[PDB]
């Protein structure tokens, strides 16, 4: 029986760490809402 | 209960303690979350109860209390932030320059970051602090690393 909990206001943060990649990926998506690669 | 525009842990007791399950963000009176988070199901706000109001398992999307409000786009040039909310942990913003899930309906915006299970349902935010969708539905990739899309829901 789930139930909710504040945790922030949501703002951009100035000088947030900056960082991840950018990848450019082929995929589908099945009924399920499932993503998969193609290749 | 509490209605304040923001974000909030999802959270249950059904399980060993209290497990967070999920992320999701409330705003203009209708709470946002992804369906693989709650699967549907009523959500208590202390001595209140959240009824689900629209809900898509493809989009693995789902609104409370009203229709769906965010309606704010990756551009697909800007930076954007997950403001993740980890599992008892405080919520912490990251910033990246999301990459791109082609697929044959189009193209989606997609962020390379591993956070655990729990964080699902995190927004992504745009430089205005607009909420462009929110983390959770990607793929794993051989580097092991998770790529969620920015999945984002549209506004009637
Ligand atoms: C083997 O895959 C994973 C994924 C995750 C994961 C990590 C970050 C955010 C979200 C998930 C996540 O579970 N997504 C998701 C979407 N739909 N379903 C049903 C579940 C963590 C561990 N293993």
């Amino acid at each position: 029986d789930m139930y909710i909990e504040r945790a922030g206001d949501i703002t951009w943060e100035k000088d947030a760490e900056v960082t991840g990649n950018s990848p450019r990926l082929d995929v589908a998506l099945d009924e399920s809402g499932d993503f998969s690669l193609v290749e | 209960g509490e209605t304040t525009d923001g974000v909030y842990r999802v959270m249950t007791r059904r399980l060993l303690g209290s497990t967070q399950v999920g992320v999701g963000v409330m705003q203009e009176g209708v709470f946002h979350t992804m369906w693989h988070v709650t699967k549907g199901a009523a959500l208590r706000s202390g001595e209140g109860r959240l009824d689900p109001y629209w809900g898509d398992v493809k989009q693995d999307l789902v609104s409370y209390c009203g229709p769906w409000k965010l309606d704010a786009a990756w551009d697909g040039l800007s930076e954007v932030q997950l403001l993740a909310v980890p599992p008892g942990e405080r919520a912490k913003n990251i910033q990246t320059l999301p990459g791109i899930f082609k697929t044959k309906d189009g193209d989606i915006g997609a962020v390379a970051l591993d956070y655990p299970a729990g964080t699902s349902g995190s927004p992504i935010l745009d430089k205005c602090g607009r909420v462009i969708g929110l983390y959770g539905n990607g793929v794993v990739i051989k580097n092991g690393s998770y790529v969620s899309a920015i999945t984002q829901g549209k506004r009637e």
